[PDB]
This record gives C-alpha cells, structure tokens and sequence, in this order.
C-alpha cells in the first residue's frame, strides 16, 4: 500500500 | 512535544520552510491537445505532487507525533483539498486562469474541453478570485494548508485511547489559530477585523471541502471510463474514499 | 437592507425567534418503511426551512434568484446541523423527531446509510463536548445559509456574514471567555462547518443513489432540491 | 420551480 510505504520512507 | 512549544513566528518559519516545490508538467505547447491527453498531463502532475505532499506532511508540526494509522487517514481524507488549495494559491495573480505548472496556464475555455471538468475549474477560479479580493498572504496560506491536513480527517477516525489522538490534534489546531491572529494583529488590524478575517479564511475551507468532494466524484468516474489511466498511488488514494 | 443596523442582541433575538418548530414523525423497520418516514419528515422540514430562511436578517434583501441559489446549495447542510443540534443531549442517538429517535444499528437497515449516521453522531458528540449553546447554534445555521453558495455566484452577503461573526464573538465575551479563548472557540466552531459540508456531500450522493434504486418515491420538492446538485 | 413559489409565499 503505497502511501503507507512513503510515510515510512 | 516540539509542536505545542513553538512561538507564532517559529510556527510560520517552520511551515514556510516545509513548502514543497512547484513542479513542471510534460505540456508541449507545440502540440495541440485532446480532452484525454490534457487529463493525462494533469494526472501525471498530481501524482508527482502527491509524493512531495506526503513528505511535506511529515514536516508539519505535530503530524509526526501520530500513529502511522492516523497519518495515513488524514492524508487519505485531505490529499485533494491540499492539491486544490495549492493550485488556487499559485493561480492567485493570474485572473481567469489556473496555473497548474509554470509551463501550463489554463483558462476555463480549455477546461471545458474535458467532461464535467469545467464545473470544477470554475469553482477553482472562484476561489482564486476570492483569495485575490481578500489579498491573502503567504504566511496565511501555509497556516490554512496545515489546518486542512489536521482538521479534515479528525472526526472520521475508536476505542477509548485514540480519543487522546484527537485531543493532541485539536491542541495543534489551536496553536495554528493563535498563529493566524498573531499575523493579523501584526498587519495592524483592529480586534474586530482580526476576528472577521479569521472567519473569512476558515469559511473558505468549507468551499474547498466541497470542491474536493466534487473532484473525487469526477476522478472515480474517469477511472470507470478507462480512457485516462490513473497512477497506482492515486487509484489507491481514490479508493480510500469509495 | 435592515440587517446591518441591528445590534448583536437584536440579531441573536431575531435568529432565536425565526427558529422553526420541531416536527413529529408519522406515528421495527425495513428499508422501505425507514426511508418512507425520513423522506416524509424531511419534506415537511424543508417547507419550514424555507420560511425560516426569509426570517434570516439580510436574506430577503437578495434577489429571488440568489435566495433560490443559496437554499439549493445549503438545504442538506441545514437539515443535518439541525438534526445534530437536537440529538446533542441523546448520546449515541439521532433525534429525527421526538417520536423517532434512532440509533446506529437502525442505520444499517438502509444500504449506504450507516456511514452517514456515524458522521452525524460524531458531529453531535463534538458539539456536546464543546458545550455548544443555542445562541451559537443559530448563528452557525445562519452562516451555512449565506456562505455555502456565495463563492459560486456578494459584498452584501459578506457584510452580513461579518455581522454574524461579530455576533458570535459577542456571545462569547458574555460567557466570560478570554480573548484567546474567543478566537480559539470561533475557529473550532467554523471548522466543524467543513465537516458538515462533507456530510452533506456524502448524503447527497446517498440520496441520489436511493432515488436511482427507486426504493421509495420522493416528493417533487425533495427531488427538485436534489436535482440542483448535478 | 416549487422553491420559487414557496419563497414568494
Ligand atoms: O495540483 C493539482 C490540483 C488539482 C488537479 C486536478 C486533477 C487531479 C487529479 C487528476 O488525475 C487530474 C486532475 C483536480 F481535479 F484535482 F483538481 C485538476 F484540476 F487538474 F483537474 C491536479 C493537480
Ligand atoms: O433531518 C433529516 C431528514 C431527512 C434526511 C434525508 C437523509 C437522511 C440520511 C441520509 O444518509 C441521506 C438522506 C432523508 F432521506 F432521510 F430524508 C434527506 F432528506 F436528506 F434525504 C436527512 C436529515
């Protein structure tokens, strides 16, 4: 899930 | 908490510092366009802005203090509002035109070129016109943008404890409110004028919420049409709504 | 335009005074029976709403066309905030009418409904914990009427909107709030209007989908108000 | 529109 991933960086 | 401790001026500095960059599009004015292609260009652009937005959110005081779960929710709820207010802000000094990118400045006549998009463009134009008549300031705009991120999803978050997640957010919002008053007092506004302008600014958020909801319905609809293809992150953000 | 020459006291009193009455429902549920009751009630509330509107200081100074526009844009928002207000002292419950007080489980009887119930209940709880006062409530309801459709047309409406703002702070100074509590409360109240707009947008889609499913026929008036949104 | 009528009493 892309957003989840970007928020974790 | 670092956020609940900043001064008005440090708050404004922090937000001004965290501003994402203005991106370019793949628009080629040598090429005439179609409704679908112009929608491809805008979709590609929004997808790239989104990535910048997510990393911008991390830099908004207080945001990082929340669970990944809460962060995800706020962005899912606020993303299109945030793209939109950013768009109207940079279009502010171009009456009758939307500045999607420095190399892409559209008027409504060309937005009519796509389906049901013209209603949204006109709303966006109206908002910019409103910003213009209020003479909105840069420090005010950054305050508003962070209010949207924090506020839009705060009522739709819930067993007992997460209740304290909501109270932290409300404290941060209160600080941003204090920040806006500070600014207005500085610009030499009477008390009555500060209150009135504060209300004027916040009421605009209602219209932005309205535009977002309309845009979301238009996006879901583009998808069902399989004409304009959507990016993966964005299909994902769209789905978090319907 | 008389609205501008009124004092805060007078404005508040005019607003409290224009308040519409609390109506009763026709005296468990299925989808058809539920939507039947609610749409019957909503139709009656609309008639009283239109009359309340004409009693909002400044509203009648607009051309008929502008009055229609404002009401067409704000009608569901105004129904919803009223609903939330009178449900305030019934935690967990939505007081549609004194004889029709529903909870969430009753919201699952209609497809797509429980999601909207939840948002409504959430708003009610927020108002409750803010200890929202009747005088504040009527100011908010009035702001929704003049604001929701204004940017989609003006100085007259913003003058009046400013007046209502002045009236809200006034009410707060009275209750004994400090300057800082005043501008913090003002903001808190106005930000909830954003959620109310969101609930309206979701509600309008839901309503449109139920018209499409032809679950119950809607009154001509309700259909007319719905249609103004597409 | 029915709204028009209602508004003009
Ligand atoms: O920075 C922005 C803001 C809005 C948009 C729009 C958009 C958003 C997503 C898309 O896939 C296409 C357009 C939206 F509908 F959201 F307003 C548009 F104005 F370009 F239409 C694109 C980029
Ligand atoms: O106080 C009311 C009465 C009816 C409603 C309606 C409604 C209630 C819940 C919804 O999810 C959608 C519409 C209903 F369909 F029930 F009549 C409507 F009038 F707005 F359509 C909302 C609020």
């Amino acid at each position: 899930k892309i957003l989840h991933r970007l928020l974790q960086e | 908490s670092l956020a609940l401790s900043l001064t008005a001026d440090q708050m404004v500095s922090a937000l001004l510092d965290a501003e994402p960059p203005i991106l370019y599009s793949e628009y080629d004015p040598t090429r005439p366009f179609s409704e679908a292609s112009m929608m491809g260009l805008l979709t590609n652009l929004a997808d790239r802005e989104l990535v910048h937005m997510i990393n911008w959110a991390k830099r908004v005081p207080g945001f990082v203090d929340l669970t990944l779960h809460d962060q995800v929710h706020l962005l899912e709820c606020a993303w299109l509002e945030i793209l939109m207010i950013g768009l109207v802000w940079r279009s502010m000094e171009h009456p009758g035109k939307l500045l999607f990118a420095p190399n892409l400045l559209l008027d409504r006549n060309q937005g009519k070129c796509v389906e049901g998009m013209v209603e949204i463009f006109d709303m966006l134009l109206a908002t910019s016109s409103r910003f213009r008549m209020m003479n909105l300031q840069g420090e005010e705009f950054v305050c508003l943008k962070s209010i949207i991120l924090l506020n839009s999803g705060v009522y739709t978050f819930s067993t007992l404890k997460s209740l304290e997640e909501k109270d932290h957010i409300h404290r941060v919002l209160d600080k941003i409110t204090d920040t806006l008053i500070h600014l207005m007092a500085k610009a030499g506004l009477t008390l009555q004028q500060q209150h009135q302008r504060l209300a004027q600014l916040l009421l605009i958020l209602s219209h932005i919420r309205h535009m977002s909801n309309k845009g979301m319905e238009h996006l879901y609809s583009m998808k069902c049409k399989n004409v304009v293809p959507l990016s993966d992150l964005l299909l994902e953000m769209l789905d978090a709504h319907r």
